């Protein structure tokens, strides 16, 4: 809770530069913003009621609280394949990030669905076919019935 | 920020997704908006410095 890089994949480890954060590989969000767990010193806002978003989700038996919760993993499939894969289970609610520019991030103070939002992954090369670093990513609609 | 497409090409590209709210106010459709570029070193400068010029792009909301 204590860097920049919290509930993504990559290093604790990690410096500020022009690109962005050093630290950071992979991450995954929902409607434009990181998927990260209420935890850390900035999630005291309860919102509407007088429950905070933490204890909001804990009530809805949900454990998927964000990607750092799931196991979620990058695994090469072979020993020298260079293919990663790694997967995970759509929860039903999750805890929007308010502001990112502080750390630990500040939560909202009440869980929202995921129906209706774009899923995205994004990935950072620090190496391109140049050597240089550049972002790349894929994105996909969750739905409902 | 600004990259070239191959190692001598003198182009560079840039992807920029356009804004909901810049500053807290939201943008309107047909809203006219210019891109600025200030060239230091044009075809009228003799040094990097010296004079400047300016060129211009227009662009759309739908």
């Amino acid at each position: 809770n204590s860097k920049a890089t919290d509930d993504a994949v990559g290093s604790a480890t990690t410096q500020s530069l022009s690109f962005g954060e050093l630290g950071r590989l992979l991450d995954v969000t929902f409607d434009d913003v990181i998927w990260s767990t209420p935890d850390g010193a900035n999630n005291t806002a309860t919102g509407n009621d007088s429950d905070t978003c933490s204890t909001e989700l804990s009530n809805a038996g949900i454990t998927d609280t964000g990607l750092g919760a799931t196991g979620f993993t990058l695994v090469e499939t072979g020993a020298a394949t260079g293919v990663f894969v790694g997967d995970f289970q759509i929860p039903s609610f999750w805890c929007r990030v308010s502001d990112t520019t502080t750390t630990p991030y500040t939560y909202a103070g009440d869980e929202e669905t995921t129906t209706g939002l774009d899923i995205e992954v994004n990935y950072v090369d620090f190496r391109d076919a140049s050597g240089e670093i550049v972002e790349v990513g894929d994105s996909a609609g969750v739905r409902a019935n | 920020d600004f990259r070239e497409t191959g190692d001598s090409t003198g182009i560079f590209q840039i992807v920029i997704e356009i804004p909901e709210s810049l500053s807290n106010d939201k943008l309107e459709r047909g809203e006219e908006i210019i891109l600025e570029y200030t060239d230091w070193g044009p075809s009228g400068s003799d040094y990097v410095g010296d004079e400047d010029e300016d060129v211009n792009l227009t662009i759309y909301t739908s």
